[PDB]
């Protein structure tokens, strides 16, 4: 059967479970795997494109006992795309090697001082954290062992399936595929909550709205929630410092991937002249890349000069002995739309 | 012009070629070099104004 | 800024570029018409003010091919022309809107069960300049469309 | 680089170039059209969703040509006046479409048993700068097609 | 004859007996990827007391098909016209003992086709030649270009007469390209012309009035084997 | 230091071929490709614009009369209903002693449409002239 001899039709009564194959750029994760899972040993990293290679590479049958697959599996049937593979040990060696990762997912691991190092301002990563695997405490006092960071998020509680056999599904891998699915269909800046669970995955613990409450501000925890009408969703889209700014994982997301972008668009003035011509034409990539992130429903405002603006010159954002050294700065600054988390029903019987 | 020799002897090699794109070869080189020599932010724009093209090897 | 992949992924499809599959062999059409999906309409009136509207039974599906005139072809006369009382050859066709070379699908349209009911032959002219077109129509069971 | 055999096996034909023989003879004429097989359909629908549509009976054929008049022709209209109460002479026509000098035939249509029905004449119109016409109909058995 | 730059495809005949089990029955043919062999022999209602040999009615074959869809396509899964009976049957099993290394191609009967050709592979087993389209093809491809080029004979050894024989080495594979005969979503994937000096030719070769092109092409190959996985838990 | 300064090519340094033979000819106009528009309209504000269908080659050739000189309209002539000989046109751009070929024009599947004869004046001194149309597939410039 496996072994081709003569052409023609072979027929097979055993069949592994397969996956449809999704294609994204803006959400790019790398999954964190124990020291002793043999297929990542003797690697510094592995690319995993789909389902299919990643069990090609395993060269065994799916096992629900184990950690990584089953985070993979749920991270492939919500909607994810190519990942990479790095070992725990290695993340901060090796994470920064790698130009197209976005994303930091913990399937099931412990990633504080990766992310503590990793996630600061400029680099354009993000972190997805797992909650406790218990209980919340009624006292909201769950959250402590978190460090405050705009550039991570923290998801509660763990997840079970139908193939689910001893342990729990981390609820970052299917967070993963939710926001890549997310911001293939909506837009980086469209919050990654009210959307459902694929695959049939159940929330461990149930939450009602005052165990929400105590965990929604300062350090918060989103939350997987169960609803009659609609299901599996996703109850939360706060990042862990609440401050006026990057209060949101939907700005910290987009002005990431606008510097990222923003950043890509004027590399090609480099061994250029440093003078108002190159400025000029990194000023107009600059506006070009903004208007069409405008135009898309990225930005906020009527019109452009309500969404954005751009600097860049001598006397402006750079100096004499900046120019004598050969650096171009330039300043950008945006305007982002807010997502409404309270809706206040008031009822009446006056009419 | 003196010694133009007319064409007399005709040859013709034909032979087989992957079905491949000369642009994903060049951009898979190019990935490849930036990965090996660091991959910092760095290393990208130090490769920003670097061409790398492949010819097939008739050999 | 837009590249090829931006373009593949998010434009609309033109309707020029397509393959057509009858029964298990192919062949190159001009035109193609008429997969359409009707249903009726079943209402219910009440003497208080309900008024109910629920869908009706599924209609049959009827195309129509348009393709020319080439030397010794006589492949869809012969279909038409194989009837014998009610026995007809019945085989399925499916339209596929392709890439430039062919070598990819991006949609399909799927008839199950299509046989010919009229064929209508190019109208002779001796002032014309046009390429003698060849019709048939065809009626079907159901279409549905499949996405790549 | 294409030959003109190339362009006479693969090249699709054109409409305007055209033979018809009426009978034991040939006639030229201007326009032949009508050449069309239809079927009915037979539909049977069961209480638990079978639905059945096979192909109904075979119609009649009904084409029309289209030819200039000439001094001292009177044929059509001869043929059409020979009809005495069901008694007319029926012919079969063949339309086949020929190379630039007639000298070979890439396809033919065949009609079996045509009788006329009806017959036009030119109207005469003094501000007109056209040549006179003459219109016949046709109702056959069947229409058939041979290919050379 | 067969031999490479020819030009020519040789059909052979299978044993006129039944196949040995242990795959034996190949062995007196010598291994050549401008060859093929088609077993078992073939019988007719008007056939009295010998048999027909498969090459004949398989040079037909290759001819329908040629015709029809062209040479880039296996003359395999094709019917045998005039009710042509194949004279032993072949089991899955009998052929996959002969359809690798010097393979032979089966005549075979179906329940719901019929007789059919169900083998398109040439006498030697690698990865180039393997089947009996690509070498037909490149031979097909050969015999073209060669003929292409005829024309710049007794013409200045010179750059013009190189562009002149490359633009229509390049028409002709552009032509083979669109029909559907080479692989690629572009023609800069499927083909590649090189001729000039230093390319392709010397000082020397020129001054002897030899003129060098080369090329590459791109060959779809068919799909041999279709495997069907059935579960139940849907 | 030693700036470099490159001047465009002469528009008449060009060479023909028609097949496989070369014909000296005096002009030769239309080699231009040509691709429609299609757009799509949505309701909040997207304008999707991209290239539609490629359309045919039309080129025009230019060239005098000489005497027992008839290769052009012997094939124009030679059309039977729909049947007619394809050639290949190639136009070069060469260096100045006409012995490098730097630019080429590719042009396939080219048959003619119409022909034009000279214009007989007998109050004019100048050169009878003769001209064909032909349409062809595709054209293609490649860089020598």
């Amino acid at each position: 059967t496996t072994i081709t001899t003569y052409p023609g039709v072979y027929i097979e009564e055993d069949a592994s479970l397969s996956l449809s194959v999704s294609s994204s750029a803006t959400a790019v994760p790398v999954f964190a795997v124990a020291g002793d899972n043999p297929l990542i040993s003797g690697k510094p990293y592995i690319r995993i494109s789909n389902w299919l290679e990643y069990l090609t590479l395993k060269n065994e049958q799916f096992d629900p006992a184990n950690t990584l697959d089953i985070s993979l599996r749920a991270y492939f049937i919500n909607g994810g795309g190519y990942c990479y593979l790095v070992q725990t040990t290695d993340l901060e060696k090796q994470v920064p090697k790698l130009d197209d990762v976005t994303l930091l997912v913990a399937a099931g691991e412990n990633i504080t001082t990766a992310v503590s190092t990793l996630c600061k301002p400029g680099k354009g990563l993000f972190a997805i954290f797992d909650g406790p695997t218990t209980e919340l405490k009624s006292d909201g006092t769950s959250n402590s062992d978190y460090d405050p960071n705009p550039f991570a998020a923290v998801y509660y509680p763990w997840l079970t399936a139908d193939w689910t056999t001893t342990i729990d599904i981390p609820p970052s891998a299917a967070i993963a595929g939710v926001y890549c699915s997310v911001d293939s269909t909506r837009g980086v800046w469209k919050a990654p909550a009210n959307v459902p669970i694929q695959g049939g995955l159940q929330p461990k613990y149930p939450v009602t709205d005052d165990l929400q409450a105590q965990y929604n501000q300062g350090k918060a925890l989103n939350m997987i929630r169960t609803f009659p009408k609609s299901g599996t969703l996703v109850w939360g889209a706060r990042t862990l410092e609440d401050n006026d700014n990057w209060r949101y994982i939907p700005v910290r997301r987009l002005f990431n991937s606008a510097e990222r972008d923003i950043k890509n668009a004027m590399s090609f003035a480099v061994f250029e002249p440093n003078s108002q011509p190159t400025w000029e034409r990194v000023r107009s990539a600059v506006n070009n890349y903004l208007y069409s992130l405008w135009q898309q429903g990225g930005l906020a405002g009527n019109k452009p000069d309500d969404a954005y603006f751009v600097q860049i010159g001598k006397d402006i954002t750079m100096t004499d002995d900046d120019i004598k050294q050969g650096k171009m700065i330039i300043k950008i600054g945006m305007a982002a739309v807010r997502p409404a988390e309270f809706i206040i029903l008031q009822f009446t019987q006056n009419t | 012009e003196d010694n133009v020799i007319p064409v007399s002897k005709i040859s013709a090699s034909v032979d087989q070629k992957p079905n491949l794109d000369n642009s994903q070869i060049n951009q898979a080189l190019i990935d490849k070099l930036c990965v090996e020599l660091g991959g910092t932010e760095d290393v990208r724009l130090a490769l920003a104004k670097v061409n790398l093209t492949t010819k097939p090897d008739t050999e | 800024a837009i590249t090829p992949e931006q373009i593949a992924v998010e434009y609309p499809i033109p309707t020029y570029r397509f393959v057509v599959s009858v029964g298990d062999e192919q062949i190159p059409f001009n035109n193609v018409s008429g997969l359409d999906v009707h249903y009726d309409v079943i209402e219910y009136k009440d003497g208080i003010g309900n008024y109910y509207k629920m869908p009706g039974q599924r209609q049959s599906i009827n195309i129509t091919l348009r393709k020319g005139v080439f030397p010794g072809d006589t492949k869809l006369f012969d279909w038409i022309n194989s009837i014998q009382l009610n026995q007809v050859e019945k085989k399925d066709i499916a339209i596929s809107l392709t890439n430039e070379a062919g070598t990819e699908i991006l949609m399909t349209w799927n008839v199950a069960n299509a046989f010919p009911t009229s064929f209508t032959s190019p109208s002779f002219d001796a002032t014309s300049n046009e390429i003698a077109v060849q019709e048939i129509a065809l009626t079907a069971d159901r279409v549905t469309i499949q996405a790549a």
